[PDB]
Protein backbone atom coordinates (compact mmCIF):
# COMPACT_ATOMS: atom_id res chain seq x y z
CA UNK A 1 0.00 0.00 0.00
CA UNK A 2 3.06 2.22 0.37
CA UNK A 3 3.94 4.68 -2.39
CA UNK A 4 7.37 4.40 -4.01
CA UNK A 5 9.00 7.76 -4.59
CA UNK A 6 10.61 8.39 -7.95
CA UNK A 7 14.14 8.46 -6.57
CA UNK A 8 13.53 5.21 -4.68
CA UNK A 9 12.13 3.39 -7.71
CA UNK A 10 13.94 0.28 -8.94
CA UNK A 11 13.13 -1.01 -12.41
CA UNK A 12 15.38 -4.07 -12.57
CA UNK A 13 16.01 -7.01 -10.24
CA UNK A 14 19.18 -7.32 -8.22
CA UNK A 15 22.03 -9.26 -9.79
CA UNK A 16 21.70 -11.96 -7.13
CA UNK A 17 18.03 -12.31 -8.02
CA UNK A 18 18.77 -12.75 -11.73
CA UNK A 19 21.93 -14.88 -11.50
CA UNK A 20 21.32 -16.98 -8.40
CA UNK A 21 23.36 -17.29 -5.24
CA UNK A 22 26.11 -19.57 -6.57
CA UNK A 23 27.83 -17.02 -8.85
CA UNK A 24 30.48 -14.49 -7.91
CA UNK A 25 28.99 -11.10 -8.79
CA UNK A 26 31.82 -8.61 -9.32
CA UNK A 27 31.28 -4.90 -9.92
CA UNK A 28 34.74 -3.53 -10.71
CA UNK A 29 34.12 0.14 -11.38
CA UNK A 30 37.41 1.39 -9.99
CA UNK A 31 41.00 0.44 -10.71
CA UNK A 32 43.18 -1.32 -8.13
CA UNK A 33 46.64 -0.58 -9.55
CA UNK B 1 -15.21 25.17 11.97
CA UNK B 2 -13.67 28.60 11.42
CA UNK B 3 -17.02 30.22 10.69
CA UNK B 4 -18.56 28.62 13.79
CA UNK B 5 -15.67 29.79 15.96
CA UNK B 6 -15.95 33.31 14.54
CA UNK B 7 -19.64 33.36 15.45
CA UNK B 8 -18.81 32.14 18.95
CA UNK B 9 -16.11 34.79 19.40
CA UNK B 10 -18.34 37.63 18.21
CA UNK B 11 -21.14 36.40 20.48
CA UNK B 12 -18.75 36.29 23.45
CA UNK B 13 -17.66 39.84 22.63
CA UNK B 14 -21.36 40.75 22.59
CA UNK B 15 -21.68 39.11 26.01
CA UNK B 16 -18.80 41.22 27.29
CA UNK B 17 -20.29 44.41 25.86
CA UNK B 18 -23.76 43.73 27.28
CA UNK B 19 -22.40 42.83 30.71
CA UNK B 20 -20.29 46.00 30.63
CA UNK B 21 -23.49 47.90 29.83
CA UNK B 22 -25.15 46.21 32.82
CA UNK B 23 -22.21 47.16 35.04
CA UNK B 24 -22.33 50.79 33.87
CA UNK B 25 -26.06 50.85 34.63
CA UNK B 26 -25.37 49.31 38.05
CA UNK B 27 -22.69 51.88 38.88
CA UNK B 28 -25.21 54.66 38.19
CA UNK C 1 39.78 28.49 6.66
CA UNK C 2 43.13 27.52 8.21
CA UNK C 3 42.74 24.64 10.61
CA UNK C 4 42.49 25.74 14.24
CA UNK C 5 39.77 27.89 12.68
CA UNK C 6 37.74 25.08 11.15
CA UNK C 7 35.44 22.88 13.19
CA UNK C 8 37.25 20.54 15.56
CA UNK C 9 35.87 17.03 15.10
CA UNK C 10 35.26 16.19 18.73
CA UNK C 11 33.11 13.12 19.22
CA UNK C 12 30.46 14.88 21.28
CA UNK C 13 30.24 17.89 18.97
CA UNK C 14 30.09 15.74 15.84
CA UNK C 15 27.35 13.65 17.41
CA UNK C 16 25.44 16.79 18.36
CA UNK C 17 25.63 18.24 14.86
CA UNK C 18 24.54 14.99 13.25
CA UNK C 19 21.74 14.63 15.80
CA UNK C 20 20.42 18.09 15.01
CA UNK C 21 20.47 17.31 11.31
CA UNK C 22 18.73 13.98 11.96
CA UNK C 23 15.95 15.57 14.00
CA UNK C 24 15.30 18.45 11.61
CA UNK C 25 15.30 16.09 8.64
CA UNK C 26 12.82 13.81 10.38
CA UNK C 27 10.60 16.86 10.84
CA UNK C 28 9.91 17.03 7.07
CA UNK C 29 7.90 14.54 5.01
CA UNK C 30 9.90 12.85 2.29
CA UNK C 31 7.12 13.21 -0.26
CA UNK C 32 7.55 16.97 -0.61
CA UNK C 33 11.20 17.66 0.29
CA UNK C 34 14.32 16.22 1.84
CA UNK C 35 17.62 17.33 3.35
CA UNK C 36 20.85 15.95 1.92
CA UNK C 37 23.88 15.63 4.15
CA UNK C 38 26.09 16.74 1.27
CA UNK C 39 24.35 20.13 1.25
CA UNK C 40 24.18 20.54 5.05
CA UNK C 41 26.94 21.68 7.41
CA UNK C 42 25.93 22.13 11.06
CA UNK C 43 28.65 24.10 12.83
CA UNK C 44 28.90 23.61 16.58
CA UNK C 45 30.29 26.12 19.05
CA UNK C 46 31.20 24.65 22.43
CA UNK C 47 33.99 24.44 24.96
CA UNK C 48 36.00 22.45 22.40
CA UNK D 1 9.38 27.11 -24.53
CA UNK D 2 12.14 25.69 -22.36
CA UNK D 3 15.90 26.09 -22.66
CA UNK D 4 18.95 26.10 -20.44
CA UNK D 5 21.44 28.88 -19.82
CA UNK D 6 24.98 27.60 -19.44
CA UNK D 7 26.85 28.65 -16.32
CA UNK D 8 29.57 26.04 -17.04
CA UNK D 9 29.04 24.54 -13.60
CA UNK D 10 25.25 24.21 -13.52
CA UNK D 11 22.41 24.86 -15.93
CA UNK D 12 19.64 27.41 -15.35
CA UNK D 13 16.26 26.51 -16.90
CA UNK D 14 14.77 29.48 -18.77
CA UNK D 15 11.04 29.47 -19.53
CA UNK D 16 9.76 31.56 -22.44
CA UNK D 17 6.10 32.50 -22.10
CA UNK D 18 3.68 34.12 -24.53
CA UNK D 19 3.54 37.94 -24.64
CA UNK D 20 -0.05 38.61 -23.62
CA UNK D 21 0.13 35.91 -20.98
CA UNK D 22 3.33 37.57 -19.77
CA UNK D 23 1.46 40.85 -19.35
CA UNK D 24 -1.35 39.19 -17.41
CA UNK D 25 1.11 37.27 -15.23
CA UNK D 26 3.07 40.44 -14.50
CA UNK D 27 -0.03 42.31 -13.41
CA UNK D 28 -1.09 39.42 -11.20
CA UNK D 29 2.42 39.27 -9.75
CA UNK D 30 2.41 42.95 -8.87
CA UNK D 31 -1.10 42.87 -7.44
CA UNK D 32 -0.46 39.79 -5.31
CA UNK D 33 2.82 41.06 -3.93
CA UNK D 34 1.34 44.45 -3.11
CA UNK D 35 -1.74 42.99 -1.44
CA UNK D 36 0.19 40.41 0.58
CA UNK D 37 2.58 42.99 2.02
CA UNK D 38 -0.33 45.15 3.13
CA UNK D 39 -2.01 42.18 4.83
CA UNK D 40 1.18 40.84 6.47
CA UNK D 41 1.26 37.36 4.98
CA UNK D 42 5.00 36.69 5.18
CA UNK D 43 6.35 36.60 8.76
CA UNK D 44 9.66 38.43 8.39
CA UNK D 45 11.95 35.39 8.20
CA UNK D 46 11.33 34.77 4.52
CA UNK D 47 14.11 36.17 2.37
CA UNK D 48 14.96 38.02 0.26
CA UNK E 1 26.38 9.53 -26.82
CA UNK E 2 25.73 9.76 -23.09
CA UNK E 3 29.31 8.87 -22.20
CA UNK E 4 30.65 11.61 -24.45
CA UNK E 5 28.20 14.08 -22.93
CA UNK E 6 29.33 13.19 -19.41
CA UNK E 7 33.00 13.52 -20.33
CA UNK E 8 32.64 16.84 -22.13
CA UNK E 9 30.53 18.41 -19.40
CA UNK E 10 33.12 17.47 -16.80
CA UNK E 11 35.82 18.95 -19.02
CA UNK E 12 33.80 22.16 -19.47
CA UNK E 13 33.20 22.46 -15.74
CA UNK E 14 36.90 22.15 -14.98
CA UNK E 15 37.66 24.77 -17.61
CA UNK E 16 39.83 22.85 -20.06
CA UNK E 17 37.98 23.92 -23.21
CA UNK E 18 37.41 27.23 -24.97
CA UNK E 19 35.51 26.04 -28.05
CA UNK E 20 32.21 27.78 -28.59
CA UNK E 21 31.00 24.84 -30.66
CA UNK E 22 31.80 22.26 -27.98
CA UNK E 23 29.96 24.27 -25.35
CA UNK E 24 26.90 24.58 -27.59
CA UNK E 25 26.96 20.88 -28.48
CA UNK E 26 27.19 19.83 -24.86
CA UNK E 27 24.44 22.24 -23.85
CA UNK E 28 22.19 20.57 -26.40
CA UNK E 29 23.09 17.08 -25.20
CA UNK E 30 22.40 17.92 -21.56
CA UNK E 31 19.13 19.63 -22.40
CA UNK E 32 17.96 16.51 -24.21
CA UNK E 33 19.06 14.24 -21.36
CA UNK E 34 17.39 16.32 -18.67
CA UNK E 35 14.18 16.53 -20.66
CA UNK E 36 14.11 12.75 -21.08
CA UNK E 37 14.51 12.31 -17.33
CA UNK E 38 11.84 14.92 -16.55
CA UNK E 39 9.34 13.35 -18.94
CA UNK E 40 9.89 10.00 -17.27
CA UNK E 41 9.38 11.63 -13.87
CA UNK E 42 6.04 13.15 -14.88
CA UNK E 43 4.91 9.82 -16.30
CA UNK E 44 5.84 8.09 -13.05
CA UNK E 45 3.94 10.69 -11.05
CA UNK E 46 0.78 9.97 -13.01
CA UNK E 47 1.38 6.22 -12.72
CA UNK E 48 2.22 6.02 -9.00
CA UNK E 49 -0.30 8.54 -7.71
CA UNK E 50 0.24 11.56 -5.49
CA UNK E 51 3.37 10.95 -3.47
CA UNK E 52 2.03 13.06 -0.63
CA UNK E 53 -0.48 10.81 1.10
CA UNK E 54 -3.94 11.88 2.18
CA UNK E 55 -2.92 12.07 5.84
CA UNK E 56 0.02 14.35 5.10
CA UNK E 57 -2.09 16.64 2.93
CA UNK E 58 -4.81 16.88 5.56
CA UNK E 59 -2.28 17.68 8.27
CA UNK E 60 -0.58 20.33 6.14
CA UNK E 61 -3.86 21.99 5.22
CA UNK E 62 -5.06 21.96 8.82
CA UNK E 63 -1.86 23.46 10.19
CA UNK E 64 -1.87 26.17 7.52
CA UNK E 65 -5.51 27.00 8.28
CA UNK E 66 -4.80 27.26 11.99
CA UNK E 67 -1.76 29.44 11.34
CA UNK E 68 -3.72 31.76 9.07
CA UNK E 69 -6.58 32.11 11.52
CA UNK E 70 -4.16 32.74 14.38
CA UNK E 71 -2.92 35.88 12.60
CA UNK E 72 -6.45 36.87 11.54
CA UNK E 73 -5.33 36.92 7.91
CA UNK E 74 -7.82 38.56 5.55
CA UNK E 75 -7.94 36.74 2.20
CA UNK E 76 -6.91 38.71 -0.88
CA UNK E 77 -9.95 39.69 -2.99
CA UNK E 78 -10.30 39.75 -6.73
CA UNK E 79 -9.20 43.18 -8.02
CA UNK E 80 -12.40 45.21 -8.28
CA UNK E 81 -13.32 47.24 -11.33
CA UNK E 82 -13.05 50.37 -9.19
CA UNK E 83 -9.54 49.81 -7.84
CA UNK E 84 -7.50 52.88 -7.01
CA UNK E 85 -4.06 51.43 -7.73
CA UNK E 86 -4.76 49.55 -10.98
CA UNK E 87 -2.86 51.98 -13.19
CA UNK E 88 0.12 52.07 -10.84
CA UNK E 89 0.47 48.29 -10.66
CA UNK E 90 -0.01 48.14 -14.43
CA UNK E 91 2.70 50.70 -15.12
CA UNK E 92 5.09 48.93 -12.78
CA UNK E 93 4.50 45.66 -14.62
CA UNK E 94 4.97 47.31 -18.00
CA UNK E 95 8.25 48.89 -16.92
CA UNK E 96 9.59 45.57 -15.70
CA UNK E 97 8.71 43.96 -19.02
CA UNK F 1 -6.37 20.47 -37.43
CA UNK F 2 -4.70 17.11 -36.91
CA UNK F 3 -6.94 14.09 -37.60
CA UNK F 4 -6.38 12.64 -34.13
CA UNK F 5 -8.81 15.18 -32.67
CA UNK F 6 -12.31 13.79 -32.17
CA UNK F 7 -14.64 16.61 -33.20
CA UNK F 8 -17.75 14.41 -32.95
CA UNK F 9 -20.41 14.87 -30.30
CA UNK F 10 -19.56 13.87 -26.76
CA UNK F 11 -20.31 10.28 -25.89
CA UNK F 12 -21.70 9.55 -22.46
CA UNK F 13 -18.75 7.44 -21.27
CA UNK F 14 -16.20 10.14 -22.04
CA UNK F 15 -18.54 12.70 -20.48
CA UNK F 16 -18.61 10.88 -17.14
CA UNK F 17 -14.87 10.31 -17.40
CA UNK F 18 -14.45 14.07 -17.86
CA UNK F 19 -16.66 14.79 -14.86
CA UNK F 20 -14.70 12.40 -12.66
CA UNK F 21 -11.33 13.75 -13.77
CA UNK F 22 -12.34 17.40 -13.39
CA UNK F 23 -13.31 16.53 -9.85
CA UNK F 24 -10.04 14.68 -9.20
CA UNK F 25 -7.62 17.26 -10.59
CA UNK F 26 -9.05 20.76 -10.15
CA UNK F 27 -7.97 22.87 -13.09
CA UNK F 28 -5.06 21.06 -14.74
CA UNK F 29 -6.72 20.53 -18.09
CA UNK F 30 -3.52 19.71 -19.97
CA UNK F 31 -3.32 16.48 -17.98
CA UNK F 32 -7.04 15.75 -17.99
CA UNK F 33 -7.12 15.97 -21.79
CA UNK F 34 -5.01 12.87 -22.59
CA UNK F 35 -7.01 10.71 -20.18
CA UNK F 36 -10.36 11.93 -21.51
CA UNK F 37 -9.21 11.67 -25.12
CA UNK F 38 -10.06 15.19 -26.28
CA UNK F 39 -8.00 18.36 -26.30
CA UNK F 40 -7.67 20.56 -23.24
CA UNK F 41 -9.73 23.39 -24.71
CA UNK F 42 -12.47 20.96 -25.73
CA UNK F 43 -12.60 19.54 -22.20
CA UNK F 44 -12.71 22.99 -20.61
CA UNK F 45 -15.45 24.21 -22.94
CA UNK F 46 -17.47 21.03 -22.43
CA UNK F 47 -17.21 21.33 -18.65
CA UNK F 48 -18.30 24.96 -18.78
CA UNK F 49 -21.21 24.01 -21.02
CA UNK F 50 -22.29 21.30 -18.57
CA UNK G 1 5.02 34.65 -4.73
CA UNK G 2 3.85 31.08 -5.29
CA UNK G 3 7.10 29.71 -3.96
CA UNK G 4 7.35 32.22 -1.13
CA UNK G 5 4.19 31.01 0.54
CA UNK G 6 4.85 27.33 -0.24
CA UNK G 7 7.92 27.40 1.92
CA UNK G 8 6.08 29.39 4.46
CA UNK G 9 4.22 26.10 4.81
CA UNK G 10 7.49 24.22 5.20
CA UNK G 11 8.52 26.78 7.81
CA UNK G 12 5.59 25.79 10.01
CA UNK G 13 6.50 22.14 9.53
CA UNK G 14 10.10 22.70 10.65
CA UNK G 15 9.32 25.16 13.43
CA UNK G 16 5.90 24.17 14.67
CA UNK G 17 3.06 26.55 15.31
CA UNK G 18 4.04 27.56 18.84
CA UNK G 19 7.65 28.35 17.98
CA UNK G 20 6.58 30.14 14.80
CA UNK G 21 4.15 32.28 16.79
CA UNK G 22 6.84 33.04 19.36
CA UNK G 23 9.36 34.00 16.67
CA UNK G 24 7.06 36.07 14.47
CA UNK G 25 5.32 37.81 17.36
CA UNK G 26 1.75 39.07 17.48
CA UNK G 27 0.02 39.86 14.21
CA UNK G 28 -0.74 43.44 15.25
CA UNK G 29 2.77 44.06 16.69
CA UNK G 30 5.20 41.90 14.70
CA UNK G 31 8.69 41.35 16.04
CA UNK G 32 11.85 42.65 14.41
CA UNK G 33 13.95 40.53 12.08
CA UNK G 34 15.99 38.58 14.64
CA UNK G 35 14.58 39.91 17.91
CA UNK G 36 12.14 38.54 20.44
CA UNK G 37 9.51 40.11 22.65
CA UNK G 38 11.42 39.15 25.80
CA UNK G 39 14.05 36.79 27.16
CA UNK G 40 11.36 34.51 28.58
CA UNK G 41 10.22 33.56 25.08
CA UNK G 42 13.69 33.75 23.55
CA UNK G 43 15.25 31.14 25.84
CA UNK G 44 12.24 28.82 26.16
CA UNK G 45 13.10 26.82 23.02
CA UNK G 46 16.35 25.58 21.48
CA UNK G 47 15.54 27.34 18.19
CA UNK G 48 16.77 30.92 18.50
CA UNK G 49 17.01 32.17 14.91
CA UNK H 1 11.54 16.38 25.17
CA UNK H 2 8.62 18.84 25.07
CA UNK H 3 10.81 20.83 22.68
CA UNK H 4 10.35 18.50 19.71
CA UNK H 5 6.90 17.15 20.64
CA UNK H 6 5.41 20.33 19.13
CA UNK H 7 5.71 19.43 15.44
CA UNK H 8 3.37 17.58 13.10
CA UNK H 9 5.51 14.96 11.38
CA UNK H 10 7.87 12.51 13.06
CA UNK H 11 10.18 9.74 11.83
CA UNK H 12 9.63 10.68 8.20
CA UNK H 13 13.09 9.38 7.24
CA UNK H 14 13.03 6.39 9.57
CA UNK H 15 13.89 3.69 7.06
CA UNK H 16 16.20 5.32 4.51
CA UNK H 17 19.76 4.33 3.66
CA UNK H 18 22.63 5.81 1.64
CA UNK H 19 22.91 4.16 -1.78
CA UNK H 20 22.91 0.80 -3.62
CA UNK H 21 26.61 0.06 -3.93
CA UNK H 22 26.60 -3.47 -5.44
CA UNK H 23 23.90 -2.46 -7.90
CA UNK H 24 25.18 -2.18 -11.46
CA UNK H 25 22.32 -1.33 -13.81
CA UNK H 26 23.16 -1.75 -17.49
CA UNK H 27 21.26 1.40 -18.43
CA UNK H 28 23.21 4.64 -18.57
CA UNK H 29 20.02 6.66 -18.20
CA UNK H 30 18.79 4.94 -15.04
CA UNK H 31 22.08 4.20 -13.32
CA UNK H 32 23.08 6.02 -10.16
CA UNK H 33 25.84 7.89 -11.97
CA UNK H 34 23.45 9.54 -14.38
CA UNK H 35 20.96 10.52 -11.70
CA UNK H 36 23.71 12.11 -9.62
CA UNK H 37 25.14 13.84 -12.71
CA UNK H 38 21.78 15.35 -13.60
CA UNK H 39 21.10 16.40 -10.03
CA UNK H 40 24.47 18.13 -9.83
CA UNK H 41 24.70 19.90 -13.17
CA UNK H 42 21.07 21.01 -13.47
CA UNK H 43 19.65 23.39 -10.90
CA UNK I 1 -3.89 -8.47 3.43
CA UNK I 2 -3.08 -6.42 0.32
CA UNK I 3 -5.42 -7.88 -2.33
CA UNK I 4 -8.64 -7.01 -0.45
CA UNK I 5 -10.93 -4.70 -2.49
CA UNK I 6 -12.68 -1.62 -1.08
CA UNK I 7 -16.45 -1.85 -0.70
CA UNK I 8 -18.41 0.59 -2.89
CA UNK I 9 -20.49 2.79 -0.58
CA UNK I 10 -22.79 5.50 -1.86
CA UNK I 11 -21.26 8.96 -2.06
CA UNK I 12 -23.00 10.87 0.71
CA UNK I 13 -22.34 7.90 2.97
CA UNK I 14 -18.69 8.05 1.91
CA UNK I 15 -18.25 11.80 2.43
CA UNK I 16 -20.26 11.79 5.66
CA UNK I 17 -18.15 8.90 6.92
CA UNK I 18 -14.99 10.59 5.65
CA UNK I 19 -15.92 13.89 7.29
CA UNK I 20 -16.41 12.16 10.64
CA UNK I 21 -12.95 10.59 10.61
CA UNK I 22 -11.24 13.92 9.91
CA UNK I 23 -13.23 15.74 12.59
CA UNK I 24 -12.43 13.15 15.27
CA UNK I 25 -8.71 13.74 14.68
CA UNK I 26 -7.98 17.24 13.40
CA UNK I 27 -10.94 19.25 14.77
CA UNK I 28 -11.80 17.74 18.16
CA UNK I 29 -13.39 20.95 19.48
CA UNK I 30 -15.90 21.20 16.61
CA UNK I 31 -18.87 19.31 18.14
CA UNK I 32 -18.89 21.23 21.42
CA UNK I 33 -18.26 24.50 19.57
CA UNK I 34 -21.42 23.96 17.51
CA UNK I 35 -23.55 24.07 20.67
CA UNK I 36 -22.32 27.51 21.76
CA UNK I 37 -23.33 28.95 18.38
CA UNK I 38 -26.97 27.82 18.55
CA UNK I 39 -27.24 28.25 22.33
CA UNK I 40 -24.70 6.64 9.07
CA UNK I 41 -24.67 2.95 9.97
CA UNK I 42 -21.28 2.83 8.23
CA UNK I 43 -19.51 4.87 10.90
CA UNK I 44 -21.08 2.54 13.46
CA UNK I 45 -19.49 -0.40 11.61
CA UNK I 46 -16.05 1.26 11.66
CA UNK I 47 -16.16 1.78 15.44
CA UNK I 48 -17.41 -1.77 16.06
CA UNK I 49 -14.66 -3.32 13.92
CA UNK I 50 -12.05 -2.70 16.66
CA UNK I 51 -14.22 -2.07 19.73
CA UNK I 52 -11.58 -3.71 21.93
CA UNK I 53 -8.79 -1.40 20.76
CA UNK I 54 -9.64 2.18 21.73
CA UNK I 55 -7.42 3.59 18.96
CA UNK I 56 -9.60 5.68 16.62
CA UNK I 57 -9.41 4.70 12.97
CA UNK I 58 -7.29 6.73 10.55
CA UNK I 59 -8.08 8.39 7.23
CA UNK I 60 -5.99 5.83 5.33
CA UNK I 61 -7.70 2.80 6.85
CA UNK I 62 -11.14 4.24 6.10
CA UNK I 63 -10.26 4.70 2.43
CA UNK I 64 -8.39 1.38 2.36
CA UNK I 65 -11.73 -0.34 3.00
CA UNK I 66 -14.50 2.13 2.10
CA UNK I 67 -14.76 3.78 -1.31
CA UNK I 68 -17.44 5.74 -3.09
CA UNK I 69 -19.60 4.52 -5.95
CA UNK I 70 -18.23 6.88 -8.60
CA UNK I 71 -14.66 5.99 -7.61
CA UNK I 72 -15.74 2.38 -8.15
CA UNK I 73 -17.86 3.06 -11.24
CA UNK I 74 -14.96 4.88 -12.89
CA UNK I 75 -12.64 1.93 -12.34
CA UNK I 76 -14.75 -0.39 -14.48
CA UNK I 77 -15.14 2.37 -17.06
CA UNK I 78 -11.34 2.62 -17.40
CA UNK I 79 -10.86 -1.17 -17.29
CA UNK I 80 -12.78 -1.49 -20.56
CA UNK I 81 -10.45 0.66 -22.67
CA UNK I 82 -7.49 -1.23 -21.22
CA UNK I 83 -9.03 -4.61 -22.02
CA UNK I 84 -10.57 -3.35 -25.28
CA UNK I 85 -7.25 -1.92 -26.50
CA UNK I 86 -5.60 -5.27 -25.74
CA UNK I 87 -7.24 -6.82 -28.79
CA UNK I 88 -6.75 -3.63 -30.81
CA UNK I 89 -3.02 -3.64 -30.04
CA UNK I 90 -2.68 -7.35 -30.86
CA UNK I 91 -4.22 -6.71 -34.30
CA UNK I 92 -2.69 -3.33 -35.17
CA UNK I 93 0.74 -4.68 -34.17
CA UNK I 94 18.35 -36.04 -41.74
CA UNK I 95 16.57 -32.70 -41.45
CA UNK I 96 17.73 -29.20 -40.51
CA UNK I 97 16.23 -25.93 -39.31
CA UNK I 98 16.67 -22.12 -39.62
CA UNK I 99 18.11 -19.34 -37.48
CA UNK I 100 16.72 -18.14 -34.13
CA UNK I 101 17.49 -14.71 -32.64
CA UNK I 102 16.51 -13.37 -29.21
CA UNK I 103 13.12 -12.78 -27.58
CA UNK I 104 10.66 -10.07 -28.58
CA UNK I 105 8.75 -7.96 -26.03
CA UNK I 106 6.23 -5.31 -27.27
CA UNK I 107 7.32 -2.83 -24.57
CA UNK I 108 11.02 -2.04 -24.51
CA UNK I 109 13.09 -0.59 -21.72
CA UNK I 110 14.75 1.69 -24.29
CA UNK I 111 11.67 3.37 -25.79
CA UNK I 112 9.07 2.96 -23.02
CA UNK I 113 9.44 3.47 -19.28
CA UNK I 114 9.71 0.04 -17.60
CA UNK I 115 7.69 -1.46 -14.74
CA UNK I 116 8.75 -1.77 -11.09
CA UNK I 117 10.58 -4.64 -9.33
CA UNK I 118 12.24 -3.95 -5.94
CA UNK I 119 8.70 -3.19 7.09
CA UNK I 120 7.83 -0.13 4.96
CA UNK I 121 5.65 2.31 6.94
CA UNK I 122 6.46 5.52 8.80
CA UNK I 123 5.55 9.22 9.27
CA UNK I 124 3.26 9.29 12.28
CA UNK I 125 1.42 12.59 12.73
CA UNK I 126 0.49 14.47 15.90
CA UNK I 127 -3.08 15.69 15.55
CA UNK I 128 -2.71 18.12 18.45
CA UNK I 129 0.29 19.66 16.67
CA UNK I 130 -1.94 20.91 13.84
CA UNK I 131 -3.65 23.62 15.91
CA UNK I 132 -2.90 26.29 18.49
CA UNK I 133 -4.55 26.07 21.89
CA UNK I 134 -6.39 29.17 23.07
CA UNK I 135 -4.45 29.02 26.34
CA UNK I 136 -1.12 29.32 24.53
CA UNK I 137 -2.38 32.13 22.29
CA UNK I 138 -3.25 34.06 25.45
CA UNK I 139 0.29 33.71 26.78
CA UNK I 140 1.99 35.01 23.64
CA UNK I 141 0.02 38.25 23.74
CA UNK I 142 1.02 39.64 27.16
CA UNK I 143 3.86 42.20 27.07
CA UNK I 144 6.45 41.49 29.76
CA UNK I 145 10.11 42.49 30.13
CA UNK I 146 12.45 44.66 32.17
CA UNK I 147 12.00 48.26 30.95
CA UNK I 148 15.34 49.91 30.21
CA UNK I 149 15.56 53.54 31.30
CA UNK I 150 16.05 56.12 28.54
CA UNK I 151 19.60 57.47 28.20
CA UNK I 152 18.40 61.05 28.80
CA UNK I 153 15.65 62.59 30.91
CA UNK I 154 13.94 65.99 31.24
CA UNK I 155 18.43 66.38 33.38
CA UNK I 156 20.60 63.36 34.17
CA UNK I 157 22.04 61.54 31.16
CA UNK I 158 23.24 57.96 31.69
CA UNK I 159 22.17 58.51 35.31
CA UNK I 160 24.58 61.30 36.20
CA UNK I 161 22.82 64.67 36.65
CA UNK I 162 23.51 67.73 34.55
CA UNK I 163 25.42 70.14 36.80
CA UNK I 164 24.24 73.74 37.14
CA UNK I 165 26.23 76.56 38.73
CA UNK I 166 24.13 77.88 41.67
Amino acid sequence: NAVVLHEDKQYYPSAEEVYGSNVDIMVQEQDTQ
Amino acid sequence: EVRYRAIMRQKMAEKEKQEKEQRLFMLA
Amino acid sequence: WPRDARMRLMKHDVNLGRAVFWEIRNRLPRSLTTLEWEDTFPSVYSKD
Amino acid sequence: GIEFMDMYSHLIPVYSVDPMEKICDAYLDQYLWFEADRRHLFPSWVKP
Amino acid sequence: WTSVAHFNRERIRRGATVDKTVAKKNLGRLTRLWLKAEQERQHNYLKDGPYVTADEAVAIYTTFVHWLESRRFQPIPFPPLSYKHDTKLLVLALERL
Amino acid sequence: IDPSIKKTEWSREEDEKLLHLAKLLPTQWRTIAPIVGRTATQCLERYQKL
Amino acid sequence: FIWQFYGLVLDLLILGLQRATEIAGPADAPNDFLHFKDQATETSHPIRL
Amino acid sequence: RRWDEDVVFRNTHKGVDDTPRPGFVNDMLRSEFHKKFLARFVD
Amino acid sequence: QTYKKPIPLEEDDYIEGLSYIIQQQYFPDLPKLKAEVVLLAIHEITKAQLDGENKPISVASYQNKFTSEDNASFGELMEDESRLRAEQHKRRFEKDKSIKTWNYQPKNALMYTPETNHKKQSTEIQADATGLSQSFLEAANQPSTDPIVPPSVNASVNGYPLVDVN
